[PDB]
């Protein structure tokens, strides 16, 4: 439906698509510009857009445009054809992308289908007219002039080059595409120079990389744009009240009017500031707009400009532009729910942040986040940098994670930094009665008291066919999505039509005001801490000190906010043979110190950070005194540089009609009743956009500040360890060797753990401030609101006391308006994965999920299935190797990395236990140079070792009994996790804490960046391991974290026979009791009864070794019952309806129960199969316990459909143990927690390879 | 300490707290007694030269306060990062018992100073006397010699541990025995201050007993105040768990860090004279091969790694008595616990909390299979159940939480459903509108009543509703979202009764699993039980019943839920579509799930089947030219689907074919047909489907 042309700037002209455009701001001034048809009814000029702007403000100066950017000059760009052909085709690929997916496709078939209204407020309602400047554009086909419609016009940037905007035409003060008719709508973009943003708000754990940095894909600025060219054309682009912010105070950052239209664009919880009050009104506008147009399009019956213009066709595609209905007769009416699913798909469907997600690209998380300054693009055209695709995260570059493809940290070869020199920005001069330079774009962000309205005062009239009207800030975007059609093709009328001959219309003028305001403050808040963390370049020799105005007042001194102990460390001077031990320390104590919360359980706030305050000296001078006892003290308004006055009206009266109809005064009541609860959620309305666009604002500076200055303290220890270190001689220097690549990743890791900290609390805080200080003011008078109704209704039922034969409904009242409604903050609102090694089964072959694209090379030797389980054997081609990116590694230095997975061990050989106890053989290795880790297997151990660079080894290991007659450990499948960091090494089994060592005596380890799975040493030919869900982190995981994987990876639909693999029908198995682990079951020699004997043990040879026989009793057999799932999978799933057989001499015997027992217990009835109203043969099989285990439960059930439970399966005893059905036990299961050791716990054990007589 | 611990005892019954003991023991007047809790003594002087108490709203408020005060500084706690894991250190051991309270915070000293320092009586070790006889000698061939060098090894490894084993012993009595005498004395500083506050409040009782107050109001103070006493007590009880914990983790790690190095290095003085020993034996053997004599060596040699002994795990279960195991079978956190079998023909309702619940039903009630189990149905007009417990009548200072799943198969008249009101104190639940309300009052007439919607009938409800008064929070959420967070700071004592009354009052209803817990819970605690409870092996539908076989049902896509499918003719074929905007008032199409085996009727994951449609009886078949699903008038040519459903999306199934999920499809011209999808275009949760009553 929507085609992208191809052409080049210099292909001759057709006067088709390529045509002498005129645009509507030349005033019949001529220059015409050579414009392309890149799509039906879209045109591009690749020219700089001068309209309004003077030829002068080109060149950057002294002033600036706006107070809000940093902006970037280039006349000479776009000075030469070559450079237009450039612009031209990226805006091709552009678009492509945009088309690329269902939904960018929906957008642009929207945008050419909503062509502009034939007319204006100018027009008179029964006659259409195209000579508007907003409808027609000429062009020229001479070597005079006609005429052509058009939708959008591109332009290139302005004077400003990362400053893109969409206008609309507007004639005599008047915006037809804000009126309901819509008209042609110009833009200025550039996809070069795109802006930057961060991600301090998001939380990704200890990133080295995360918070670095990002820069926007140009395919979502245009697609921003293109939304306002929408909402302009549809005549939707209205003005209401808008944000405007305060500058009463000094801190107070300054910006233009905010109208809603640009937080509904932006999406997230930016429309949440704008009160439902102010959506109401623009929702009633919008309406009045389209009951205008609709009335207009009825009363339309020729046209007097274009009399060869269809006017049924146009009537029928505006039809379907507003989504209007035909009556059978032909008059156009607007229909409520088509109209509302139109207004809330363009406002609330069409948004930034919905488009990011559906795109897989980031974006900033609000309006009001701070924006750092733009970065030029090497080349838009390369398929190995930008594909049309994936854009920038490209998974074939390994660049999907975690949208690595934007980071500029990374992808720092698709980028380049702009020169200071020709960037602008609006600054403030504060200087004390010396004077500091701060961004206005630094400050907070206020809105004044007069941004919200107060529409909640007014008087209401009730009536019997009042509706209540509520405008949700949310569409579902699937729903956009299914409804594109990618197959039907457009019939829109001929461009073409006749020369404009009106040439009216206001040209907007822009000037420039001066980049930078002085001002005189004394207080020294945020700003001036913040500035005491700096130093200037040249100093090279300085100090750590804790006085704020020592730091101020001596260049060579950096202001700090961390413990005594580490600024006297800072400063510590020590020989060469210490530095590496001084500068470990150090940075651990950096991380250390950072990192420091107390937890809090009086307030509903999880842990508090005590050194913001010393930071940043926010507020009620945060720094004197301890900060957690004022916190505790004065709750969250300390930090706050401002209370903001809180807007709260007094509801409005209502004053209902005398409808005698009782039913027409009955409906009345309940009117009211709904009509109160939506004010309710008006007040909360309001209440939560001044919490979100006055106190919120200004703990996100809090939290800008903060890694500011965390940023500035890494900056200053690195300064200081490199002028240490070249205070050092040669000599000393070739002994020491440190890597300052690893020092800045453990930093970086530091601070962003810091800053999750910090973002929980300061979240923690500002939802707890609205909840306490906001809240309760605007129930009180909403509960004296209620109150008034309560009375109001009362005089009103009983001035109708006569009709309406009311007690029914004085009660109702009365208990209605008891109640409060509640407030739901999330109306309003919107695995570890440190992993880098994750190895995954794709197809009959293994693969590393991280998305770091580690290059695996699996053999021939190797057996893997679909349980993600492989096994290594003896021979020479079972081997695996994989290959680590080399940007992707475990810190050499400090030595912080995890590496999980699950193992099964095969059991010793009896006669074979000398070679067991002293054979080691290496079973992982990752070693280069004799440096790196290994694992390897020492018969009843599994050690860990780490080699050093100079050698020294250090080993952690597990030991699991062999002496125990059951062991957990022999052949089962066990999940092994090792951690290590810079001081200890320590082994979790299951997730237990099992053994840990002190490696303080390690000096540095290399990543071998090759790991080798294979069987390596003095192994017998029969070794064989199987191994599963092997993954490594970067980071040292904590009990908690092992716990919940070791969970989650223990999870699974189906169940686990003995060995912990999964259970399968039509297999044959031996039982084992958990709570009589050295009992087993025999077939009775008469009776047809089992009997329980005891377990025979290991007696032959040795003491050093006991276990008893686990291949013994008759041999069991689940059978399907109903047969009616796929018998190609034969895996026993929970809650399975199943017969439980065993093998007695050539036959298949059955085990059945009595149907009707006194007794709590009762022996089993094991007898062959057959059908008989005697015994149920029904069995269930249960999983209760909710930890891991290989144990099942086993019920009788009288029919699958009947809910009567006949009992659970088991083994009691006066001795004489027995095979018994109990009733007793369906209560104890559910005794939480479940008892691991009763006798209704049965595993299964089916012959393996692993374990022998 | 011991000095530190009698400075918290006291005879005056008007005494005074303070902070100061050398204050308080110059004391000539005895009028002090030493207490580190904070929190109390900053709030009694912060009330100090106030208005005297006279209302029993003051004194209500007085009361609550100490509680809070006292239950947060008794159970402070911090936690730090120690080798072995993370240990919860309690912050005000320190002021107890005078142990590294030279300065500064406790915690401070403890982390930049081991677990070691807190006993004043270290180095105690001795090397025990070791004797290791040397290898006797007769030749013999390396066969032989082989089992009996093998032999020698293995006693040494055991003599190794005998040694391990006796270091054991030796930390156990001379180590473990300061940390539990140190765990003795803080468990009886906490009963001290227990005591003290607690006399504190008889004291203030017994002031106020002599005024102008009704005998009633006196009454239920004396009652709140016995209630308040239990309270402490639990909070006394949870400090002294911290205490034991933290403690045993600190005697544990001191045993790593302090002890197994001089283990270590006291056997790596000895491994020397082994291997010296059987290298001079092997060397005097002369029936043997220069190599195997070189292979013997490497073999029968022993390495540090040889005699590490070390498992924490061993450690902390040698340390765990069948009393410890008998108190964590015996710990619960439910007041109540409904346990439901329908058996045969013998229905047993009960508690099995342990708590014993006297439980009073009516023999008219019902069970069904609600959810995951026996559900009450309570049908018949006029039928109540009552659940008795002294617990029940909360009180003042006491936090806890009701937590069940609803249905209700009637309407939306105003009704009655749980309540535990006496006149006017207690909380109420009622229907009321098309939503339930939730209303609790306290003894001084302030009242709070919230009104959770959408509790339309037909439909399976989770209620789970909290009240914790250390925060001074209610929280309600209904299936898994969270519907209040009010603040009850002015919601006084709510003593209401030892019975909590059940009733239906003319609407049928299913409750299932009914649980009374006697603290609050936390978000994520009611999500995990959510979607764990659901997790049952049982595909449900819409409405949240089981779904069955043969039934009649209707079709709806999880991104429109409002378009129910209807059959279209296109091309001489039948096409499931979905109705278009103008024409929304068609009838949507009836289904039927057919299976193998037509004896089964409650549908589970993973069960083959085939879908039957109602004229003809038309079957499901997928089309091979365009991949729409069409219908087919033949059981034979009809396609076997699987069902199934996400665990996070409980009401709604998935049909697959050949591992293809159906799906939905983009619009074309008024139309979204229904397709074996394998485009990753559309999005995932397009092929998520309900299926609803008809």
């Amino acid at each position: 439906p929507v085609t992208i042309n191809n052409f080049n700037y210099n292909d001759p002209i057709d006067n088709n698509n390529i045509i002498m455009m005129e645009p509507p701001f030349a005033r019949g001034t001529g220059r015409y510009y050579k414009a392309f048809k890149i799509t039906d009814r879209i045109w591009i000029i690749p020219e700089r857009y001068t309209f309004g702007y003077k030829p002068e403000d080109f060149n950057k100066s002294s002033g600036i445009f706006n107070r809000d950017v940093c902006e970037y000059y280039d006349p000479d760009y776009l000075n030469t054809n070559d450079k237009k052909n450039i612009f031209l085709q990226t805006m091709i690929k552009l678009f492509n992308r945009i088309k690329s997916k269902p939904l960018g496709e929906k957008l642009l078939e929207m945008i050419i289908n909503g062509i502009p209204y034939l007319g204006d407020r100018r027009v008179p309602l029964e006659e259409f007219n195209t000579n508007i400047a907003s409808v027609t554009v000429n062009k020229l086909i001479s070597n005079r002039k006609k005429g052509i419609f058009a939708n959008l016009i591109i332009f290139g940037p302005g004077p400003v080059l990362n400053e893109n905007e969409t206008i609309d035409i507007g004639i005599q003060n008047h915006f037809a595409s804000r009126e309901g008719f819509g008209g042609i709508m110009q833009m200025k973009f550039c996809p070069e120079y795109v802006s930057v943003f961060n991600n301090v708000q998001e939380n990704k754990g200890a990133s080295i990389f995360n918070r670095r940095g990002y820069f926007s894909d140009p395919a979502l600025i245009l697609m921003h744009q293109l939304i306002y060219v929408l909402h302009g054309l549809y005549g939707i682009k209205v003005d209401d009240l808008p944000i405007v912010p305060n500058e009463k105070k000094f801190f107070m950052q300054s910006t233009d009017a905010i109208q809603a239209e640009e937080l509904y664009t932006f999406g997230g919880q930016d429309p949440s500031i704008i009160t439902p009050s102010t959506d109401k009104s623009i929702y009633d506008k919008v309406l009045q707009n389209f009951r205008g147009i609709v009335d207009r399009l009825n009363k339309v019956l020729v046209c007097i400009s274009d009399p060869n213009i269809n006017i049924n066709i146009y009537k029928n595609k505006f039809k379907d532009k507003y989504k209007f209905v035909e009556d059978s007769e032909g008059k156009y009416s607007i229909d409520v729910e088509s109209f509302d699913k139109l207004y809330k798909s363009l406002m609330f469907g069409f948004t930034e942040t919905n488009i990011a997600e559906n795109y897989k690209i980031k974006t900033r998380a609000s309006y009001f986040s701070d924006s750092l300054p733009p970065v030029k693009i090497k080349n838009l055209l390369d398929n190995e940098i930008y594909t049309i695709e994936e854009g920038f995260n490209i998974s074939d570059k390994d660049m999907e994670k975690e949208y690595r493809g934007q980071n500029k940290a990374i992808n720092k070869q698709a980028y380049e930094e702009i020169s200071k020199e020709h960037l602008a920005v609006y600054k403030i001069q504060m200087c004390k009665s010396i004077c500091i330079d701060v961004d206005n774009e630094d400050l907070f962000f206020i809105a004044d008291k007069n941004s919200f309205s107060d529409d909640l005062s007014k008087n209401e009239r009730i009536e019997y066919n009042t509706q209540s009207n509520y405008i949700e800030n949310d569409f579902p975007i699937n729903e956009l999505i299914l409804d594109t059609d990618l197959i039907s093709k457009i019939e829109l009328p001929s461009e073409n039509t006749e020369s404009l001959t009106d040439f009216n219309v206001d040209v907007p003028v822009y000037e420039k005001q001066p980049a930078i305001k002085k001002i005189f403050t004394d207080e020294n808040t945020i700003f001036q801490y913040l500035y005491s963390q700096t130093f200037p370049l040249d100093i090279r020799d300085i100090s750590l000190t804790s006085s704020f105005d020592d730091a101020l007042l001596f260049s060579n001194k950096v202001y700090s906010f961390f413990s005594m102990d580490y600024i006297k460390t800072a400063n510590k001077v020590v020989e060469a043979g210490l530095f590496a031990g001084w500068v470990k320390q150090i940075v651990n104590d950096f991380v250390i110190e950072a990192n420091k919360s107390n937890t809090m359980d009086k307030i509903a706030i999880s842990l508090i950070v005590p050194y913001i305050g010393l930071a940043l000296n926010v507020g009620n001078e945060t720094a004197k005194g301890n900060f957690e006892n004022a916190f505790e003290i004065a709750g969250a308004s300390i930090l706050l540089e401002f209370i903001p006055e809180l807007l709260i009206p007094v509801v409005g009266a209502f004053l209902l009609e005398s409808y005698d109809n009782k039913n027409k005064i009955i409906k009345t009541i309940d009117n009211a009743l709904t009509k109160r609860n939506e004010k309710w959620s008006d007040m909360y309305g309001l209440i939560v956009a001044q919490w979100l666009s006055t106190v919120n604002t200004q703990f996100y500076t809090i939290k800008e500040g903060m890694y500011k200055a965390l940023n500035y303290q890494a900056q200053a220890l690195e300064e200081i360890i490199k002028y240490r270190y070249n205070i050092y001689s040669e000599k000393e220097k070739s002994n020491i060797n440190i890597d300052f690549n690893d020092i800045n990743s453990k930093l970086n890791e530091g601070i962003n753990q810091a800053i999750d900290n910090i973002n929980n609390f300061i979240n923690g805080c500002s939802v707890s401030y609205l909840m306490k200080k906001m809240i309760p003011l605007a129930v009180e008078k909403l509960l004296d609101f209620d109150n008034t109704l309560k009375k109001n209704l009362l005089n009103y039922i009983d001035e109708n006391k006569l009709y309406l034969i009311a007690e029914y409904e004085k009660s109702k009242v009365n208990k209605y308006l008891k109640t409060i409604m509640p407030f739901d903050l999330s109306i309003y609102t919107n695995i570890l994965n440190n992993i880098i090694l994750n190895l995954r089964y794709k197809d009959n072959n293994l693969i590393d999920l991280s998305g770091y694209g580690a290059k695996v090379e699996v053999y021939d030797g190797v057996e893997l299935n679909d349980k993600n389980q492989f096994k290594l054997t003896s021979s020479a081609n079972s081997k695996i190797r994989v290959t680590q990116n080399q940007n992707i590694i475990f810190n050499s230095v400090f030595l912080d990395f995890s590496v999980s997975f699950w193992i099964r061990i095969p059991k010793y050989k009896n006669d074979g236990i000398q070679n067991y106890i002293h054979n080691e053989y290496t079973i992982i290795n990752c070693m280069k140079n004799n440096s790196g880790w290994k694992i390897s297997i020492r018969g009843n151990r599994i050690i860990w070792t780490l080699i050093d660079i100079n050698g020294k080894t250090k080993s952690v290991f597990f030991e699991y009994n062999i002496r125990e007659d059951i062991s957990e450990y022999i052949n089962r499948w066990f999940f092994v996790t090792i951690t290590n960091n810079l001081n200890n090494a320590k082994i979790y089994i299951n997730g237990k804490l099992e053994s840990n060592t002190d490696i303080k005596d390690i000096r540095e380890v290399i990543a071998n960046g090759e790991i080798i799975f294979k069987l390596d040493g003095d192994i017998d030919r029969t070794q064989f391991i199987w191994m599963k869900y092997f993954s490594i982190f970067n980071t040292e995981l904590s009990q908690s974290n092992i716990e919940e994987r070791y969970k989650i990876q223990s999870y699974s639909e189906y169940l686990k026979d003995f060995w912990g693999n999964p259970l399968m029908y039509n297999k044959e198995y031996y039982m084992f009791n958990a709570g009589n682990k050295n009992s087993y079951i025999k077939l009775k020699k008469d009776s047809p009864v089992g009997e329980i004997l005891t377990r025979s043990k290991y007696n032959q040879n040795s003491k050093y070794i006991n276990y008893r026989d686990l291949y013994i009793g008759e041999k069991f057999i689940i059978r399907r019952k109903s047969n009616s799932q796929s018998i190609n999978d034969d895996i026993v799933r929970k809650e399975d309806y199943i017969y439980l057989d065993f093998f007695n001499l050539n036959q298949e015997w059955r085990v059945y129960t009595y149907k009707y027992f006194k007794k709590e217990e009762e022996k089993l009835f094991l007898a062959p199969i057959s059908d008989s109203d005697e015994f149920y043969n029904t069995i269930q099989i249960k999983e209760y316990d909710e930890q891991p285990t290989y144990s099942c439960q086993l019920l009788f059930k009288k029919d699958e459909e009947s809910t009567d439970e006949i009992g659970l399966i088991g083994i009691h005893r006066e001795y004489k143990d027995y095979f018994c059905i109990s009733k007793w036990y369906l209560k104890e299961v559910k005794r939480k927690p479940y008892n691991l050791k009763l006798g209704c716990n049965w595993q299964f054990i089916p012959k393996d390879e692993g374990w022998t007589e | 300490p011991i000095n530190y611990l009698q400075a918290q005892n006291t005879n005056n019954e008007k005494f005074s707290l303070s902070s100061d003991f050398v204050e308080v023991v110059s004391s000539k007047d005895k009028s002090l007694v030493y207490s580190f809790l904070s929190n109390v003594m900053f709030y009694l002087d912060s009330i100090k030269d106030n208005s005297p108490i006279d209302t029993d709203k003051k004194y209500y408020l007085w009361l609550r306060e100490i509680f809070r005060n006292y239950s947060f500084d008794i159970t402070a706690t911090q936690e730090i990062n120690t080798d072995c894991g993370i240990n919860k250190v309690v912050t005000w051991f320190g002021k107890a018992l005078n142990i590294l309270n030279t300065s500064d915070s406790f915690v401070e000293e403890f982390q930049n100073l081991g677990p070691i320092s807190l006993i004043n009586k270290k180095e105690n070790l001795s090397m025990p006397i070791i004797e290791i006889y040397g290898i006797p000698m007769l030749g013999l061939p390396l066969n032989d010699l082989n089992e009996k060098l093998f032999n020698i090894y293995l006693k040494n490894i055991l003599y190794f541990k005998k040694v391990y084993f006796n270091f054991l012993d030796q930390w156990w009595t001379e180590y473990y025995s300061q940390y539990f005498d140190l765990i003795c004395m803080a468990k009886q500083s906490i009963l001290a201050q227990e005591k003290l506050i607690k006399q504190i409040i008889q004291n203030k009782l017994q002031d106020l007993f002599k005024a102008d107050i009704s005998m009633d109001k006196l009454n239920l103070m004396n009652l709140a105040t016995e209630k308040t006493f239990i309270d402490l007590s639990n909070e006394s009880q949870i400090a002294i768990n911290n205490i034991n914990d933290f403690l045993n983790k600190s005697a544990i790690c001191v045993f790593d860090t302090n002890i197994y190095p001089k283990f270590i290095s006291f056997m790596e003085q000895c491994i020397n004279s082994v291997n010296s020993n059987v290298t001079a034996f092997i060397q005097k053997c002369t029936n043997i091969t220069e190599d195997e004599k070189l292979q013997l060596i490497k073999l029968n040699t022993f390495m540090n790694i040889d005699f590490e002994f070390f498992d924490i795990q061993s450690i902390k279960d040698l340390i765990t008595s069948e009393t410890d195991l008998i108190k964590e079978e015996k710990e619960s956190d439910y007041n109540l616990f409904l346990f439901t079998l329908q058996e045969d023909n013998n229905k047993v309702i009960e508690d099995i909390s342990g708590k014993n619940t006297l439980v009073k039903y009516s023999d008219s009630i019902s069970l069904v299979y609600g959810v995951n189990g026996d559900a009450l149905y309570l049908k018949e007009p006029d039928e109540s159940v009552s659940f008795s417990n002294k617990a029940f009548e909360n009180g003042l200072t006491n936090s806890f939480s009701i937590c069940f799943w609803l249905r209700n198969l009637g309407e939306i008249i105003t009704s009655k459903l749980i309540e535990n009101k006496a006149d006017n104190c207690g909380w109420e639940i009622y229907f009321e509108n098309n939503g339930l309300v939730f209303s609790i009052v306290d003894c001084n007439g302030n009242e709070e009543n919230i009104y959770l919607s959408d509790v339309i009938s037909k439909n399976w409800y989770y209620i789970s509703i909290s009240i914790d008064r250390l925060r001074n929070q209610l929280l309600i959420f209904i299936n898994d979202k969270l519907i209040a967070n009010q603040s009850i700071e002015q919601i006084l004592n709510i003593y209401s009764s030892n019975t909590i009354s059940l009733v239906n009052e003319n609407n049928p209803i299913y409750i299932e699993g009914l649980s009374i817990l006697n603290r609050s819970i936390t978000s994520e605690e009611v999500v995990n039980n959510y979607f764990s409870y659901l997790n049952n092996s049982y595909i449900r539908d819409i409405s949240g019943e089981r779904l069955e076989y043969n039934k009649t049902y209707e079709l709806y896509n999880y991104v429109f839920p409002e378009n129910s499918l209807y059959e279209v003719t296109e091309n001489n074929n039948i096409y499931l579509s979905i109705k278009d905007t103008n024409n929304l008032n068609i009838q949507g199409a009836k289904f039927k799930l057919i299976n193998i085996d037509a004896n089964k009727q409650y549908v589970q994951k993973w069960d083959e089947g085939v879908v039957c449609l109602l004229d003809e009886e038309k079957y499901v078949d997928i089309s091979s030219e365009n991949n729409r699903i069409q219908l087919v008038n033949s059981k034979d040519t009809a396609k076997r689907i699987i069902f199934n459903n996400d665990i996070f999306m409980p009401n709604c199934l998935t049909f697959a074919y050949n591992n293809k999920y159906l799906s939905l499809s983009l619009r074309d011209r008024n139309y979204n047909w229904m397709i074996c999808n394998n485009n990753d275009n559309i999005p995932k949760a397009a092929h998520l489907w309900a299926l609803k009553g008809i």
